[PDB]
RNA sequence: AGAACUGGCGAUGCGGGAUGAACCGAACGUAGAGUUAAGGUGCCGGAAUACACGCUCAUCAGACACCACAAAAGGUGUUAG
RNA sequence: UUUGCUCCACACAAUAUAGAUGGAUACGAAUAAGGCGUCCUUGUGGCGUCGCUGAACCAUAGCAGGCUAGCAACGGUGCACUUGGCGGAAAGGCCUUGGGUGCUUGCUGGCGAAUUGCAAUGUCAUUUUGCGUGGGGAUAAAUCAUUUGUAUACGACUUAGA
């Protein structure tokens, strides 16, 4: 669609005769639209137990927003999927601009180094790193300093124009 | 709007300088580059080399007539480069090289007029920081070039030239430039310099 | 001014092939200053006739009459498809065309 | 004896760095980093404009030779109030930097009719130009 | 991990500065005055105080990342090569028969013609590079002074001259009279 | 190699995968305009060198399996757990 | 062989078109990078300015750019000559000095506009050649036949011949 954002997506099974109230499963499912997200709800959840699948109700589907899209941290998501040689139980301390805008970045390299399908990539709990010491990115905290000044190469010159005395060149 | 456009070789690529000229030369556009000796590639002068072990088939494999379909003289000739763009099949590309007239080095004249270039032909706009350099004047010498030292010493011949003139050239446009801040104190920048004058 | 004209001098691509499938009634007109398709709503609706003569003194000279119209936008280097009567060629085309700023919407 | 660099020293970006927007809807409103994510994208941010932060590639910024003494911090609107206090903006239409863009965006709103009697406002100081290129 | 920055502190004593533009370096000192070419690298220097040099290299995830270090050893080159200089004290340890080796001149270019090399008629004009001064012996039997003021144009003709007389069946145990390096020492004594 | 059912070819085109009587879409009325999927967007060839996020240095480069399949054992070319 | 052909000037008519409607505007080199101005002991120098593409400079005011005068001038631009330079890759151009004519909208008058009936690719441009006046300059070749035979299937190159 656009961009996987966050839902809230509650089950209750069967509050009835049967079993009055079970335990009330919810997570943190993050998608685009409230479609895939309700498919993967029942995918990260496999350890349900013999009642029905029929009963694929929710209990209040709604929309949960980007906590504070401009605090820009380090947090930790367990990367998780299963290919044709195995597993992968991974983790990355990326640097992240949000709280959801890391599994965006994810699609983009995980599909880039080891070939990550689709329809395996697990979603697990979202770490937060605020602190130091617990740190074992190397190449985050060089990244992260007070007053650092460097130089950049490369420029953009969009053009389609046959015509030019500026003679082209790149300096940022 | 202009009815020949001549771009420079400045600091130019290959098949990347014929970019937008493909839409020109169909359009019936005289394009022609200058310079070929001045002809700079992102690349390297390693890979390129081995232009004869694989350049052969589908003609007569020795004849002078009906044989070999050109690509012979340093590589094969820039010229052939440029007709792979373009749909030489037709009558469309036929009349094309009719207004092509791409030579080699210096040609007629068109180089002392308009040198416009295009934003994607410069390797300058396409270089990685760490890229090895590459130089179509080795690389001809590297096949045994003929004229190698007269080539090099007619273009030095017009570099000084052209120092000459250009300082005559930025004489008289110096005092039009000293009497353009000095002669703004009348009524001339006192009303334009809130509209774009 | 030495000089009189109130049409474009856009640079026309070429006509209504398709494919594998030929049926030129729409043309390709290329106007240059434009790179956005938002800016090619001004040029909407205008006689464009090409540019060509005859040979007989049939109307004056050489002048025969052609005509043809702006249509909807194409592309996105706001390319204009201004289709013609019926004078629809394939002679390899591609030029200056005469299009003419406006029939004024404003 | 001294070693002597030439020059090729670009404009260095660092924490507190006024910049520019000239691709997006945001385009031709004046901005600033403030606080330095990493060595990619960015965090721009526009002063007098009202807008909130966002994910900008370097493609569509670019850094101004104008400096400042602002902290680090992804906000807006506290870069505002406290504006007086490290003022550039009035060098900004002072300096020959962006006049020219300006140059062509007030032009491009002049009517025709502002447009034509020019040429006599050009011509008051051509005559002294003539007079002075081969006499002087 | 793609490195921002490798800043190295460089110690230049004055007198023998360089001079910094685009990535060209100048050598500057009292015996002999070269210059260098340097377009594969891409190198940028700067000064902050004089005798160190605080910059910023980008990319440390290839080949790049410290290219600060294989340029420093070439500074370190041609700061001790105009000062303290590199005196190749190469022996010549050989017996079989009294070789007459008689260097003559020829453009400036001083062809080393080797008249009678055990047993062999053929003169070898062996190319010798300005910047380098080569005598003979005048105390210690055989000897040959290799003085120059630069590394690829002592250094690298060195290794030319000395696998010059390269045989498909002899090599080296057929007789004593290898040319080898005894010690790779520098001009200056005292440095 | 030998059965039941079986979307086509056989007996059916046009478009498209460079090219294909066997695959996908579409079980064929005659113009124009508009709207999908498959197939695309430098030219050849009717189409934006339009944008953001990764990675690489090969004197056998690479860009659609079926369709003249390659595997195991290595290495001081590099990135991310 | 019914005095023709070439160069400058070009009456009245044809054969054209790969698309004319301000204008094809000369520094070179480099991109972990430059140009211009000023200063200086003239260099790998320093200071200042410019850069984020041609949306910048030049050019533009009269019937398809008409017919006059005055003021502001001793500039600028175009056609037709002469003197003084330069050029060897398809050179076939550029600049300067010394005269005359038309024009010269910075500012300031008068006359002219239409009847064409709101536009009709609404012409004042050019590839090549031939046929009528003549002001200059210049007074020619090849093939067949025959002869010589280095050449020779029928041809061509090398023959002789006032």
């Amino acid at each position: 669609m656009a961009h996987f954002k966050e839902y809230q997506v509650i089950g209750r099974r069967l509050p009835t005769e049967s079993v009055p109230e079970p335990k009330l499963f919810r997570m943190r499912i993050f998608a685009s639209n409230e479609v895939i997200a309700k498919s993967r709800y029942w995918y990260f959840l496999q350890k349900l137990h013999k009642v029905k699948k029929a009963s694929g109700e929710i209990v209040s589907i709604n929309q949960i927003n980007e906590a504070h899209p401009t605090k820009v941290k380090n947090f930790g998501v367990w990367v998780r999927y299963d290919s044709r040689s195995g597993t992968h139980n991974m983790y990355k301390e990326i640097r992240d601009v949000s709280r959801v805008a890391a599994v965006e970045t994810l699609y983009q390299d995980m599909a880039a180094r080891h070939r990550a399908r689709f329809r395996s990539i697990h979603i697990l709990k979202v770490a937060e790193i605020e602190k130091t010491a617990d740190v074992k990115r190397q190449y985050v905290k060089q990244f992260l300093t007070k007053d650092l000044k460097f130089p950049l190469p490369h420029r953009v010159q969009k053009s389609t124009k046959t015509f030019s005395y500026k003679r082209p060149s790149t300096f940022y | 709007v202009e009815p020949v456009v001549v771009i420079d070789g400045k600091g130019h690529l290959v098949g990347r300088l014929a970019s937008v000229v493909a839409k020109q030369l169909l359009n019936g556009q005289k394009i022609v580059v200058v310079r070929a000796e001045e002809l700079n590639i992102s690349g390297e002068f390693f890979r390129n080399k081995l232009k004869y072990h694989d350049f052969l088939r589908k003609a007569t494999a020795f004849n002078k007539t009906r044989g070999p379909f050109h690509f012979r003289a340093p590589s094969r000739i820039f010229y052939k480069a440029l007709r792979g763009m373009v749909s030489h099949k037709t009558a469309r590309g036929k009349a094309a090289l009719e207004r092509l007239k791409v030579f080699e080095g210096i040609p007629p004249p068109y180089d002392k007029k308009k040198r416009v270039v295009v934003p994607q032909a410069l390797r300058v706009l396409r270089l990685k920081p760490g890229r090895k350099y590459t130089t179509l004047g080795k690389l001809s010498t590297s096949v045994g070039w003929k004229y190698e030292d007269v080539v090099a010493k007619l273009e030095a011949k017009r570099k000084v030239s052209s120092a000459e003139y250009y300082a005559k050239k930025r004489a008289f446009t110096k005092k039009v430039a000293s009497a353009n801040a000095t002669a703004a104190e009348s009524d001339v920048a006192k009303q334009l310099a809130a509209l774009g004058y | 001014a030495e000089s009189h004209r109130l049409y474009v001098k856009g640079k026309h691509l070429s006509y209504q092939r398709s494919k594998r499938v030929n049926n030129p009634n729409v043309s390709l007109i290329k106007i240059e200053g434009v790179a956005t398709p938002q800016d090619a709503q001004f040029y909407l609706g205008k006689r464009i006739a090409y540019v060509y003569r005859a040979s007989k003194e049939v109307r004056g000279s050489k002048i025969r009459v052609m005509w043809g119209k702006v249509t909807r936008t194409h592309g996105n280097s706001g390319v204009v498809r201004a289709t013609f009567r019926n004078n629809l060629p394939a002679k390899t085309f591609g030029a200056s065309v005469r299009i003419f700023l406006y029939p004024s919407n404003i | 004896t001294d070693s002597i660099v030439k020059a090729s020293n670009w404009r260095l970006v660092e924490v507190g760095r006024v910049v520019l927007i000239k691709k997006g809807q945001s385009a031709g409103k004046l901005a600033a980093i403030v606080e330095i994510i990493d060595q990619k994208k960015v965090l721009i941010d526009g002063p007098k404009a009202g807008v909130p932060r966002q994910a900008i590639n370097l493609g569509q910024v670019v850094l101004t030779p104008l400096t400042f003494a602002l902290p680090r911090g992804a906000r807006t609107a506290t870069v505002s109030k406290k504006w007086a206090a490290a003022a550039v903006c009035e060098k900004w239409a002072a300096s020959s930097w962006a006049k020219k863009i300006a140059q062509r965006e007030r032009r491009a709103a002049l009517t025709d009719f502002e447009r034509f009697q020019v040429m006599v406002l050009r011509k008051q100081k051509r005559y002294t130009v003539k007079k002075a290129l081969a006499k002087a | 991990m793609k490195y921002i920055q490798t800043e190295q502190q460089i110690e230049v004593p004055e007198g023998v500065t360089v001079s910094i533009k685009s990535r060209i370096v100048k050598v500057v000192g009292p015996r002999g005055t070269l210059t260098k070419n340097l377009k594969h690298i891409d190198v940028t220097f700067t000064k902050v105080n004089n005798q160190l040099i605080k910059v910023a290299v980008h990319n440390g995830g290839r080949k790049h990342v410290a290219a600060l270090r294989t340029v420093k050893s070439l500074v370190d080159n041609m700061i001790t090569g105009v000062t303290k200089g590199y005196k190749y004290k190469m022996r010549y340890v050989y017996a079989h028969f009294p070789i007459n080796v008689n260097i003559v001149e020829k453009d400036g270019a001083k062809f080393i013609e080797v008249r009678n090399f055990l047993g062999d008629k053929k003169i070898r004009n062996v190319p010798v590079r300005d910047g380098v001064t080569i005598e003979f012996s005048t105390n210690v039997k055989d000897e040959i002074v290799l003085s120059g003021n630069s590394v690829e144009d002592v250094s690298q003709n060195a290794a030319d001259l000395q696998q010059i007389c390269r045989v498909r069946n002899k090599d080296i145990r057929k007789f004593l009279d290898g040319i080898y390096v005894s010690h790779k020492g520098f001009i200056t004594e005292d440095l």
